């Protein structure tokens, strides 16, 4: 009576041994005609993993990936400028991403189903996303993973008590944020790019604009923090012949630079005085409400669509002083102009207007239904056949979406069922080995064997010193043979035959010549793993300790063909397996009387 | 890479449009203030 | 020759597969008369897990839980106000608990036995406690887990070099601390509660008292930080008609508010001047020593019981100035009054006096011996029978307490034995699935089957499309059948029969109708898992690919009864198993000639 | 068809069960003459683990350990004073080490092969090192793990884009840093030791020197922060009769104390004025460049060997004022003196000069090739025999070194091969149980059995109540019997025989007397585990429920001898196994007719 | 919930007792100081 | 433990050598400054 936790789930090994159960506990029960679902031939990988390592993009659906990149870009900007609790727990820096080691908050809103998986086979942001998805609300997971709701009535809205706005347009935000070469200024809020060792032209012109509004006292510290002098010299710009700024809001030609000062620089440098029609302004709150309203007048209705409660007025009051130092309240009421108050979260609302302004000049992104995010209905899942359910639960992580306390949560499907919760939907993530989805590996394998015209069974030959696999094929195969044990002989044959073929299908290299020293031990392992009774007679003849290898039952065309026909869905399958495993069968037959 | 962000050109078109709207409203503003200045200089 | 780490301990899976070994590797060797120990039918769960998720309380012993809640409440207050190293590594906030991501300190006092378990099946504070218990001193574990020493000589004291005081009385500290609705003031030390959107009456009256002692300059910032104006308006209190405070310690009617100012507010606001009999006080250390001694005179002896070295005097010296600005040392010596000096750690000693004052007005908490904390003596453990040891090591985590370098440590029992240390005691934690202890699940299962009057063995019927389990029962059972393999046929029968019954005993739902598409594959899996030779003859008849299922040996009353009688402790047991598994046996017999 | 991740790698259990596969899946295929490689009989353990717990040193090679201690000491000082990114992520404090909970940075330089191992069986710094080695560059791993390149052409240099200097000399840095008793001053940069409750003599004399250069205003705060008054009183030193310092750089007798002030104290205390030949110095940069150059003149060339670009000049310019307050630039040019500029990282370069100065007065450390760090060439590995490869992959963690993007990385060897990367070298770490390398345990076991003169096979005896193992031996053995199941009878015998002997070889204690209550269940478990058909006839005779145990096939000298001869490399081996397992075989033969 | 912390009533009883003791000692204090003030006003 | 750090004696030998070199260079310095002072007191 063995201990319990010993049947590891399909989910806690390394890659090679996670290939072994596919090869021994999915593939031998699939008939060669079995069609793997096409949606399962790609898998989800988190955009961060791919931006840092583009090779990981290979197993993903490109159109879902590009969409997720642009979507994450937007969601991150919203969250980062929000004063509300951050949904992200990573920091995007120049050239790298930090996972932040946030305290584990535990509350009434934590998923009441505990997660018993570690997911150490997945790329680190993909792994990180899953940990969040299974411990938190499904809303948070979708937001951080750059989910876009696909077109159609069969996309499911998730219950959550609070939500951010949902903007959707193509953009390059992540590529700009992750740009490696930036000035490491004490203010991190403005990521001034370095191009060819010099501050970028776009950023230089911007900073030159902002500089005009800094005081005479603070300009040195500014110029130093961004190396403006070198940039000016490189760009030919004589700083001494820059004009005085027009500090009057009425005749100022663009508020862009004043808004940038307020957005990134007010909290570190002193500003010059700002005027309205000759009168000095008394409140920066009024300056920022005026300038934003004037600059983004056309987007104010669209802001109100997300924030109905936001104050919008047909006028604004500016508290000013005249040159004679008398307090003058100026009420500004221009034809067909509206003024919005953004004071309680200026940094967010300024950035939100920029997102809206870009959206109005970008196309919206369309996506198909994601098996990872949207999944399938629980009834649709339960309608499937027993082989499909075995295949899914043996090639994908399997999740469910469920509701509790008016919130949607995600958990492993078994655990929802065990906690007596009812799954609404089943979500899937096809597992990956050697840069392919395992589902697709199986699909390709079945297709390839199915496509082979049947060859003759190999005839007994002399001195075959290879099984046709290359060095890297042979070494993978040899590791797998060490894992093949105690199984019924007939099945052990089919499993080893299918292992060889699954490797042979990716095996680019010239055949590997088995070293003479290894040759007998290889023979032993191969026939023992297949469940043949290998018998090694050591006979001392004179001074020499001769080892003779006897294999029973005898390897013959009839024995193998009969043994595979029992374990195959048809005779054709058995003959196509024989055809695909030709080199191995040629080896075996040639050494059976050794 | 500065040369190969296509958005650099979208963003220029975006800024031009925003500054254009902003310039329009700044002109409506200065026109209203001109009308008001002339009437105050006579009231 | 397979790899080593493949026999996963009873401790590293998910729940469903951790039910499978109970059902296949404990339950078929227990006779129906086996009595599970009653202490093992509940289990320990950390109070924090339960305060946030009350459902987790269900598997615990209520009287140990309520005790632990009150005890943790006390221990946390001591530790939090201590200037010594924090034994807790969590922060209790309003509505939630943060696990703090503390640096992993490693020292000469770290448990010299390494821990090789992760405990991902346990609630997060329960898991967290175990990690600490196994890596640190047993003293720390008991303190943070709210252990109370039970009445009796058989409670083991643990060696540790330093210890906090051990107070024990019923209280509601945790419910107050975890109260979700509080003003988010810049000073976090005073958790002012919000009730119906307004600061609580008790807190308002308190803060109004404290306010009297704040300076005219700082009152605005105070009133703003706690929204006193709204609270005053709501409570009808005219702030302008509050009286001037009596700032003379001699005629001051209560020191309560002055002490609160010193405890929560001195570090953020300026105080008014304090007087003694007309003379201004020069030192706050003297003010706090005087006021505390006068307020808590009756508890001073009880403080000395925990802190013998604390200075207690029959007089105190107050350094003062007269109105004429001459330094006057006043020696105060009142009949039957003693003065304690708490300068070392005023914040701790003020809070400690409050705990003592509450204890003097609360009952002490009594608890029984905990199998988790106190365990059993190692000799008592070794005196047990071989089945009990198998049952314990297959239904509980098993720990030992041992001494090294004059400190008591706890480690997994195997690892103490392997490190050649001698266990003093064995401590147990019954594992949990589906909201029950597994020990109790087994106890209930055995009882239920034992209680069944024997029915007739089912007769062969037509068109049975269900095994009597509901949908959720059937799906749990179906998952388990996919795990059942390669076992001796007779045992494989008893294990599958016991699996069905263990599910059937919790299976509230109407029977699930096996879909026609699934029906043959279910038949195959069921008989194959039981180790019957299932033979599926595919015969092409005309265009139709007919599959005929042949099961050997034939399912008959004699075959099953004989097969179960071999694997059962008595004939009665076999017949009670047949009786409990009636629907399944009716299915089997009805499809055996299909 | 069971799930995949269930053949746990040789790498995810606890210790006892990780002994079981050695005993059942390595040892029964080794012939008694097999020579374990000597390099594999020790293993690497991280110096920090051993400095805190000296017992862990036992499995290590002493000469590699002492070397690593001295090397880490140097590397840490370099890294700690570096302004570049820290390669270490631990803090060495007095008496303890903190692992710092650093953000997980992920970048283009992260190892593109993911790590699927957790290594929870290794000491915490050893485990921590491996996590870094497998996720980061091999350069970082070698630096933090105190690797020293061994003498010889077969030591591989690792590609990395940037490297620290590589100094190598014997030292005691780690013992000084980890010294438990130090003043907890607000400045942590100077770890003033406490000896017998008083500040150390060496530190006292040092601080007294430094004090001279502190201003009259700051001396009180200094004297308080280091408790100088008590130290002075204890050391008899009258502080009032200390001389005025010679503040003129020309006639100052040692710059040691001024340099120490600049190194540890300038950032917290005001200095007195410093003079050159009567003129006041204007820049601390010039003071530190002068004093260092004068103090360490002989090491300047050696600094230039590591830092060619560092400015070295035959003169220096000191900006000064005369007593008449006129600015005077003094150019100092002394015969055979050179001046180095260290301003851009003074703290590092001051500490680097100290390391060089100690190296010039210490011997260099020599080490042999490390199987952990240097490993073997991949071709040399591939040249090995199949049993050696099985033994290595069953007793060691197995790693490979590979190149990508002009950087060397380390990963598990399977994963390099699976990612289609080519390993350059194979690196090994022998796993440890019960304070020995497993490799060595096997070596010792094989030797011991081989060395036994053959005894007679035991004769059937009455009332044998023990198997010769002690209590602790018996209880380890009994756990192992619960893990022995379903194996072929002949092999199950050899495996249980080898388990007994492997325990018996470390079993110091007097035989354990099997309790009468346990005796039948032990008999059952032992013969069942060995794959004997145990048959337990329960016969009710009168009121008594008699259990008779029948074992088949019958235990006889011929049966056992024949059965072991099948599974042994020679007859001699079978007879030496019988000889080593004598007590167990005496038990078995004495209970076979029970 | 303010209504349903039973300890609110224990705690009121606790404060009443502490303030009662405190008031007693404050009276013993003021009585001692009264005796001392009267004797100082005559010494 | 102060008595049983052998490096205390290596380190004393190290300081002695450093202070010796330092004293030598301080003397070369004061000699150069003496030559320069005497020549300045006559130029």
């Amino acid at each position: 009576m063995m201990p319990i936790k010993s049947i590891v789930t399909l989910d806690q090994l390394e890659d090679s041994e996670y290939l072994f159960r596919i090869v021994s506990t999915v593939l031998p029960h699939l008939c060669l005609d079995y069609k793997v679902c096409d949606q399962l031939k790609t898998t989800f990988v988190h955009p961060f993993d791919i931006l840092l390592n583009n090779s990981l993009g290979s197993v993903t659906k490109q159109d879902e990936l590009q969409a997720a990149i642009s979507k994450l870009g937007i969601n991150y900007l919203i969250d980062t400028t929000s004063r509300e609790l951050k949904l992200f727990n990573v920091t995007l820096n120049a050239g790298n991403i930090d996972i932040i080691n946030t305290p584990i908050n535990i509350s009434s809103e934590t998923n009441p189903i505990i997660n018993t998986h570690s997911f150490y086979d997945l790329p680190p942001f993909t792994q990180h996303l899953l940990n969040i998805r299974l411990t938190d609300t499904e809303y948070r997971a979708r937001f951080i993973g750059g989910y876009i709701k696909p077109d159609g009535s069969d996309s499911m809205d998730v219950l959550a008590e609070k939500k951010y706005p949902d903007l959707n347009f193509d953009n390059t935000y992540l590529f700009n944020i992750l740009y490696k070469d930036v000035i490491n200024a004490p203010i991190k809020e403005f990521k001034a790019k370095i191009v060819n060792g010099v501050l970028s032209r776009q950023d230089f012109d911007n900073l030159i604009g902002v500089r005009q509004y800094i005081t005479i006292q603070d300009r040195p510290r500014f110029d130093d923090a961004y190396n403006i002098a070198d940039a000016a010299r490189h760009y030919g710009v004589n700083l001494n012949t820059l004009p005085l700024p027009n500090v009057d809001l009425t005749t100022m030609p663009t508020y862009k630079h004043l808004i940038m000062f307020e957005q990134y620089f007010i909290y570190t440098y002193d500003r010059v005085d700002i005027y309205y029609n000759g009168n000095k302004m008394l409140f920066d709150d009024e300056i920022i409400n005026f300038t934003i309203s004037m600059r983004y007048q056309s987007l104010i209705p669209r802001l109100v669509d997300f924030f109905p409660d936001i104050p919008v007025n047909n006028n604004i009051v500016l508290h000013t002083r005249d040159p004679q130092n008398a307090a003058v309240n100026v009420t500004v009421a221009l034809p067909n102009v509206q003024f919005v108050d953004i004071n309680r979260n200026n940094k967010f609302f300024i950035n939100f207007f920029n997102l809206l302004a870009k959206e109005q000049r970008s196309t919206a992104i369309k996506v198909t239904k994601s098996m990872f995010w949207d999944g399938m209905d629980y009834e649709e899942y339960k309608s499937k056949n027993l082989q499909d359910m075995m295949f899914i639960n043996s090639t994908c992580y399997v999740f469910g979406l469920y509701n509790h306390n008016n919130t949607t949560y995600c958990s492993i499907l078994s655990d929802i069922i065990s906690a007596e919760k009812t799954p609404i939907r089943v979500c899937l993530l096809p597992r990956v080995v050697g840069g392919k989805t395992v589902t697709n590996l199986i699909s390709e394998t079945l297709k390839s064997i199915s496509s082979m015209t049947i060859r003759e069974f190999p005839r007994k030959d002399k001195s075959i010193m290879h099984i046709g696999l290359s060095e890297t094929g042979f070494m993978r195969f040899f590791q797998l043979l060490r894992l093949m044990a105690d199984k019924p002989h007939e099945t052990a044959i089919k499993e080893v035959v299918m292992a060889y073929v699954g490797i042979k299908l990716g095996d680019k290299g010239s055949p590997y010549y088995i070293r003479k020293e290894s040759y007998q031990d290889f023979i032993y392992l191969l026939f023992a793993s297949m469940g043949f009774k290998v018998t090694t007679r050591r006979s001392i003849m004179g001074s020499n300790n001769i080892s003779i290898i006897s294999i029973r039952p005898r390897v013959t065309k009839q024995y193998i063909v009969a043994t595979l026909m029992k374990t195959s869905c048809s005779k054709n399958e058995a003959e196509k397996l024989i055809t695909s495993a030709f080199d191995l069968l040629n080896f075996m037959v040639s050494v059976s009387d050794f | 890479s500065e040369e190969k962000d296509p958005d650099t050109k979208k963003d220029e078109a975006i800024e031009i449009g925003l500054k254009s709207q902003e310039s329009y409203y700044q002109r409506q503003l200065r026109e209203q203030l001109a009308r008001d200045n002339m009437t105050v200089a006579s009231r």
